[PDB]
This record gives structure tokens, C-alpha cells and sequence, in this order.
């Protein structure tokens, strides 16, 4: 490889992509000065100016144009876990005759249809 | 999903090929990112004397950055407070003149009552 400047500027990048850090210049000159590499100001500084918006993959194609970045999305599930059922309930209604009635006849033969 | 190849990557580039998992960690935390030390070593390890030509000239994608993982957020289980058999419940001053009621479901109470 000879390519050290735009190399370092590329790695600067996408180290400095999305973390607690921000894409500045002064933070593409210390990752440089961290490393000790010489890349010209001008690639820094067009770096830093151009990107911080700039998905990450865009840094392929910067010095042409770029393109966006898909993403996705995770989404809860659950459901009712039932636990026990029935309880003793002892109950007594006050009732005394039963399918009975205190009058009955022939009990047939009713006009009571149409 | 990026890792601390790049970091690898200005260790060497920087003009030093020898693999300081130090000197990744210093890169990482030279402008403030949180690196771990122990994560950084061992994809280090995974990478120890790999493609670096490669990955130089044509390996613009997963390098460094946020360490994939995620490492939990926004995500929680089903589990809170257990509910009781059925009976119970959580009147507001509970303490006050003990009340035998409970009905509400009723289906098949044993009959039995050989306890003895």
C-alpha cells in the first residue's frame, strides 16, 4: 500500500462514525496524531465538514457522491401466562318446591298458540 | 457491525507493525470513546496476522467502532410482581375485622374430608 493518507482519513472516519465521539476535524487530527501518520489537512478537514451525517459506508464513495444505509428495528412479544383457577365458594338460595306448583289440572289442551 | 480492526489498522498504517492492543486502546480513547481492553485483545487475537493488505486496500466496510454486540438496550422480560393463588387481595388498609367471603368460580370442590 501507498495510500496512507487517505487510509488513515478513511480509518479516522469510520472509528469516529457513531459512538460517544463526534466527526470533527479535531478528532480525525487526534486519531491521526494518535497513530502517527501524515495525511494532508485537506482530507481531515473535508472529512469533518462533510460528514458527521454521513451513514458510514458513504466514506467509500465520499469523493464521488455516496448513498444511504438501510437499517432495521427489533419488536417486543409476550402473551397472558394463566397461574390457578376455581375457588370455594359455598352458597344456598332459599328455595323449597321444585318443578312443582301448588295447582295442577289436566293441564293440556291450552289456548295459549296461535 | 464494526470492531477495533481499524484500530489495528492505525497501529499499522501509523508505521509500526507490531499489534499493541495498548495502542488500539489508545486510538479509541485518544479523542473519547469507551474501548474495553479485554474485547480489543481478543479480536485482536482473531485477527492476529490476518489479511491486512487486504483489508487496507479493499476493506472500507466492518472495521471499527461501536463493538458489535449491542450489549443490551431497551429490552426486558416478562416478570413482575407474582400473583396469588386466587385469593387475597390488596385492600387498600387490610387490617381491619378479618371477612371470610370469596366467591366468584366454583367448579368441583373435591368432596372429600378424610383428613384423618
Amino acid at each position: 500500500m501507498a495510500s496512507v493518507s487517505e487510509l488513515a482519513c478513511i480509518y479516522s472516519a469510520l472509528i469516529l462514525h457513531d459512538d460517544e465521539v463526534t466527526v470533527t476535524e479535531d478528532k480525525i487530527n487526534a486519531l491521526i496524531k494518535a497513530a502517527g501518520v501524515n495525511v494532508e489537512p485537506f482530507w481531515p478537514g473535508l472529512f469533518a465538514k462533510a460528514l458527521a451525517n454521513v451513514n458510514i459506508g458513504s466514506l467509500i464513495c465520499n469523493v464521488g457522491a455516496g448513498g444511504p444505509a438501510p437499517a432495521a428495528g427489533a419488536a417486543p412479544a409476550g402473551g397472558p401466562a394463566p397461574s390457578t383457577a376455581a375457588a370455594p365458594a359455598e352458597e344456598k338460595k332459599v328455595e323449597a318446591k321444585k318443578e312443582e306448583s301448588e295447582e295442577s289440572d289436566d293441564d293440556m289442551g291450552f289456548g295459549l298458540f296461535d | 457491525a464494526m470492531r477495533y480492526v481499524a484500530s489495528y489498522l492505525l497501529a499499522a498504517l501509523g508505521g509500526n507493525s507490531s499489534p499493541s492492543a495498548k495502542d488500539i486502546k489508545k486510538i479509541l480513547d485518544s479523542v473519547g470513546i469507551e474501548a474495553d481492553d479485554d474485547r480489543l485483545n481478543k479480536v485482536i487475537s482473531e485477527l492476529n496476522g490476518k489479511n491486512i493488505e487486504d483489508v487496507i486496500a479493499q476493506g472500507i466496510g466492518k472495521l471499527a467502532s461501536v463493538p458489535a454486540g449491542g450489549a443490551v438496550a431497551v429490552s426486558a422480560a416478562p416478570g413482575s410482581a407474582a400473583p396469588a393463588a386466587g385469593s387475597a387481595p390488596a385492600a387498600a388498609e387490610e387490617k381491619k375485622d378479618e371477612k371470610k367471603e370469596e366467591s366468584e368460580e366454583s367448579d368441583d370442590d373435591m368432596g372429600f374430608g378424610l383428613f384423618d
